[PDB]
């Protein structure tokens, strides 16, 4: 007897809106909140990206304002690696390393925009070899406005992106799907 | 001293074509011999001989440069390039900006009379 | 000497330039047969190097403008003769 | 500069009452006024689809479930030109917003297994008749459904039923409805083709590697679909986008095989076994062959020849053996260099050791 | 007795059907040697004696100091050809 | 119970068996040194079953400790090719192989008797059939170890082997030097 009906539900809301209230909806609640747990109490960047207004994000790895305190270790590899943040200006020079370096990187992987020179080229939008934003490369999830950025608009960007990744669905997508 | 890299030529501008000639002949057999290497180098998706049509055409293209100013310039940029491509400088894009023909036909209307560029708003 | 010129002969008809298809001999020049012009010149010694596994000099291929020259350049054995 | 390589005009009209009026070259910067829509851009043909939409400053609504996913859309276009909504089939007003302010529609929904919400009837019938009741609604000038190749209403196949289901109740809802019927696909990262032969440990296959199909690049039906939307020759009509070349599976694992210069492993047990294997794979929560599809093992394409082709839009469609090369380069292994004699007297002049 | 014997005849055939390389060569040298003091090990344990792991640890000591003996011989080979190739000593 | 390690013997005679084997086979060498101290790791087993553990420990510290970390410290560094295991090169040698297996096997049995029949030599090697007994004395006073017992002997006994080693250790630094080391000044 094949199937040739559905009992489709319409009106399920859809995933911003949709409340826990069964076992397996708790369950899969906590094994997300735990993973996301983890993706947000290690958040390790690649030291690539990092080539003009370094300055600014050393100072967010010194004492006044500790990184390590929330668990931010920048690494030399990709590989290892989870957040790439392209800081200073993304030359045409450079657009392919960094694509290389983005494509290295082991899923989940996200990118966070640090400064103008990079969200959309900023003071040297109109030059001949600047790419006018990182957006033409790579994918970017968190934009940090200034030039320099202040050391605080770095971490407050951080935790802008560890709230993005806190409300991520890992497993209630997949009881969805 | 600052000393040369690998493949550099000092400069230095010749006051007769008919050594030019025998300059630009040994650029062009230098191509031809390390074309499988621009292929190796860069990951190539097409011929060894389609790189040595290219590099037939490239030099086809000032086949008819008489000023032999321009043409001790013209070699030098060449004598550059086979530096950048050979050393691996370039990196893949920088590379086949020089095939753009290989790449997958960009649409369906492209066009070659007037009608067509008119309804298109490009004569 | 039939080692080289079976493999010469080969890649002088594999150039596709050449308007006669089958007017390939020794005594053929590369030049007054009007085959080929000096850039041709140079790709088919590059091509008969590579066919050979070889690497001829700068001032020696320039001195091969016929068939016999490299007939006579491959008989000196660098290898693959 | 730049050209609208897609467009044959720069004024167009849709069969709803809208002009579009193109500006610019056809860089990233312009528009073509358009706005299309596709529910399946996260996946494997509808990325190339978009790439190619959004490349001319095409608006682009796509609907998405995971948020991870589709970032990889956003490089494709500039800004407002890709724009995202959050969907879902069982939620009605998510796609009337998706199709609003839509000149084209693009279905690209199907698994090619069943899950525990969705089964290969719910997917592929019901949601293509939701979206065609709300393309319907707002009368949208365009719709462009993808079928599987094949696709026949009753067969030994569910996959080959659903989607013939999912023809004749588009095209009975939407009667300017076009249809596409591709052939499998193939490219970098697919699905179940070259990554597969590539990758997997083991083929196998409950028949011989017998099954004669027609394969054909992807980008290629990307192109397509993209010479379908703005053509509006082609309501009503119906594509059998298969390819030159007939090909048995098991020549294709040969040409894999000595492309890669490996072994490729291919077992052929029987159909019962595998079938049974299969099934008990589908429990574990990640995709994996399913009992419906080593069903299709057995079933050859069948080409329609009432319908429409490529050279129906001008297109010279791609040949395996060529492209195989630029796929599997990669997987290449390149153990070493071949033959190192007559070297032994050249490595000979090099100092190899340092004091 | 056995598994020494067995090693050894193993170890001295690859010696002698290797057309290979020569790693092969040093490793069945050294193989040959362990069988050696694995048959005097058991010897000297059946027989309740000393002299057995006396040769033993002197078996091991020379043949440490052969290895490394063979191997700067064989960095003077390379030294000089750059390759050591499948049939070359 | 009992009888579970019982064959414990046999299993790493076996072993070894498959470790030869493996390294006359492998593609790459360094496999084969792998494989190589895999046996050693055998030897050193079985070295603990009959009673000689500080045996198998100054293998395992010796060995692949050193000799095999040299090996590939070697083969890292050298541009050693090869020619893997094949049919049409090295199938020839099989009636030769297989004639010398058997020969070499039979008279590496048969020598270590003195027997006068040649066929009872080997059925004496083969009369593996009965267990030792062990007694309990009281006689030994002392915590002597065999370590102990090789220092007492190797020191006052036979000293003259061990002022000799060192000469063969002196040669093992001097070798070397003299060849890798070229005095131009
Ligand atoms: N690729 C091929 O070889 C062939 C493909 N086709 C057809 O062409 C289309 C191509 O898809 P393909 O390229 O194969 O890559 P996919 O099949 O992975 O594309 C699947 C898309 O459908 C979406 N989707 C699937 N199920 C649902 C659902 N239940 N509710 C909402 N969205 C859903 C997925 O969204 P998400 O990714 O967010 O889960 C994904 O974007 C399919 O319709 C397929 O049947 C036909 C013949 C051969």
């Amino acid at each position: 007897p094949r199937v040739s009906s559905s009992s489709m539900p319409t009106d399920f809301p859809l995933p911003s809106q949709q409340k826990p209230n069964s076992a397996v909806d708790y369950t899969l609640t906590t094994l997300d909140a735990v993973a996301n747990w983890a993706r947000q109490g290690s958040f390790w960047p690649v030291t690539f990206g990092l080539a003009c207004c370094a300055v600014e994000m050393m100072h967010v790895s010194a004492p006044r304002y500790d990184q390590d305190r929330l668990g931010i270790i920048f690494r030399a590899s990709p590989r290892q690696s989870d957040i790439m943040i392209v800081a200073g200006t993304l030359t045409n020079k450079m657009a392919p390393v960094l694509r290389q370096v983005y494509d290295q990187m082991p899923e989940p992987r996200w990118v966070i925009s640090m400064g103008s020179c990079a969200n959309g080229g900023g003071y040297y939008h109109f030059s001949y070899s600047v790419v006018r934003g990182c957006d033409r490369i790579v994918p970017v999830d968190v934009y940090v406005p200034g030039c320099p950025p202040t050391s605080e608009a770095l971490m407050y960007g951080v935790f802008q992106l560890q709230r993005k990744m806190r409300n991520t669905k890992i497993t209630r997508m997949w009881y969805r799907k | 001293a600052i000393i040369a890299t690998a493949f550099a030529e000092t400069v230095k501008f010749s006051g007769s074509k008919q050594e030019l000639q025998k300059r630009t002949l040994a650029l062009y057999r230098q191509f031809l011999r390390g074309a499988p290497t621009f292929a190796d180098l860069y990951e190539v998706q097409f011929s060894i001989p389609t790189i040595r049509t290219k590099i037939r055409q490239e030099f086809e293209r000032h086949r008819f440069v008489d000023d032999l100013s321009i043409q001790n310039v013209l070699y030098a940029k060449g004598h550059m390039e086979y530096q950048e491509c050979i050393n691996f400088w370039k990196q893949q894009a920088q590379f086949l900006k020089y095939f753009p023909e290989e790449d997958d036909i960009q649409g369906r209307h492209q066009p070659s009379n007037f009608v067509d560029k008119f309804l298109k708003n490009r004569a | 000497r039939p080692d080289a010129e079976k493999r010469i002969a080969a890649v002088l008809e594999s150039f596709d330039k050449i308007s006669n298809p089958a007017a390939i001999t020794p005594t053929a020049s590369f030049a007054k047969d009007l085959n080929l012009d000096s850039l041709d010149t140079v790709e088919v010694v590059v091509a008969i190097e590579e066919e050979f596994g070889i690497e001829i000099p700068d001032k020696e291929a320039d001195e091969i403008k016929s068939v016999n020259q490299a007939v006579e350049y491959i008989l000196a054995q660098p290898d693959a003769k | 500069m730049n050209s609208f390589e897609n467009l044959a005009q720069d004024v167009n009209i849709t069969r709803s009452g809208k002009t579009l009026i193109a500006k610019g070259t056809g860089g990233r910067s312009s528009r073509t006024g358009y706005t299309a829509t596709v529910f399946g851009a996260n996946g494997f043909l509808g990325s190339y689809l978009t790439a190619k939409l959004a490349k001319h400053g095409t608006t682009v609504v796509v609907p998405y479930r995971e948020e991870m996913a589709k970032r990889h859309l956003k490089v494709t276009g500039d800004l407002g030109v890709v724009n995202f909504l959050e969907m879902d089939l069982r939620n009605l007003e998510s796609i009337d917003e998706a199709v609003r302010h839509s000149d084209i529609v693009v279905n690209l929904i199907g698994r090619e297994y069943e899950t525990k919400n969705f089964n290969y009837y719910d997917v592929h019938v019901e949601g293509a008749r939701r979206i065609a009741e709300a393309v319907k609604k707002h009368n949208i000038a365009r719709y462009i459904h993808v079928s599987a190749f094949n696709a026949e209403i009753d067969s030994p196949s569910e996959f080959n039923h659903t989607k013939g289901l999912g023809e004749q109740v588009t095209k009975d809802i939407v009667p300017w409805a076009t249809i596409v019927r591709p052939a499998p696909m193939f490219g970098r990262e697919d699905k179940w083709f070259l990554d597969r032969m590539a990758r997997s440990p083991c083929l196998v296959s409950a028949n011989k590697f017998q099954e004669t199909s027609n394969p054909v690049h992807v980008i290629d039906v990307a192109a397509a679909l993209e010479r379908i939307c703005f053509d509006d020759s082609t309501v009503a009509q119906t594509f059998e986008l298969y390819g030159p070349q007939k090909f048995t599976q098991k020549q294709i694992i040969d040409m894999v095989s000595e492309t890669l210069r490996k072994e490729v492993r291919h077992i052929e047990l029987p159909k019962a076994l595998y079938q049974a294997y299969t099934k008990a794979t589908q429990a574990i929560w990640w995709p994996t062959y399913s009992p419906d599809q080593v069903e299709r093992q057995f079933l050859s394409q069948k080409i329609d020849p009432s319908a429409k082709t490529f050279n129906d839009l001008d297109l010279t469609p791609m040949e395996l053996p060529d492209l195989m090369f630029k796929l599997i380069r990669p997987y290449r292994v390149n153990t070493f260099q071949h033959d190192v004699s007559q070297l032994e007297n050249k490595e000979k002049t090099f100092v190899h050791i340092l004091d | 007795m056995f598994i020494g014997t067995i090693i050894l005849v193993l170890s001295f055939l690859g010696f002698v059907f290797n057309r290979r390389n020569i790693i092969l060569a040093f490793i069945c040298l050294e193989t040959m040697l362990l069988g050696i003091n694995l048959i005097l090990l058991r010897n000297s344990v059946l027989f309740d004696d000393i002299s057995g792991s006396l040769f033993a640890i002197v078996i091991i000591i020379l043949a440490g100091v052969e290895s490394a003996i063979g191997l700067s011989l064989l960095v003077s080979y390379y030294r000089l050809r750059g390759v050591i190739n499948s049939y070359g000593i | 119970m009992m009888y579970l390690t019982y064959y414990f013997i046999e299993i790493t005679i076996f072993l070894a068996i498959l470790c030869t084997i493996f390294i006359i086979s492998a593609k790459n060498p360094m496999v084969s040194i792998l494989y190589m101290i895999a046996l050693f790791v055998i030897a050193a087993m079985y070295l603990y079953l009959i009673g000689l553990g500080i045996f198998s420990l100054l293998y395992i510290m010796i060995y692949i400790g050193a000799i095999a970390v040299l090996f590939l410290f070697i083969i890292t560094l050298l541009d050693i090719n090869s020619t893997e295991l094949s049919v049409k090169s090295n199938i020839r040698d099989l009636p030769l192989v297989l004639i010398s297996l058997i020969v070499l096997t039979i008279s590496g049995l048969m020598i270590y008797s003195n027997d006068s029949i040649l066929i009872n030599k080997l059925l004496e090697a083969f009369g593996n059939d009965y267990n030792t007994i062990i007694t309990q004395d009281w006689f030994n006073i002392e915590n002597t170890t065999l370590l102990t017992t090789i220092g007492n002997v190797l020191l006052t006994n036979n000293a003259f082997i061990l002022l000799v080693l060192a000469i063969v250790l002196l040669l093992g630094i001097i070798g070397p030097i003299s060849i890798t080391m070229k005095h131009k000044e």
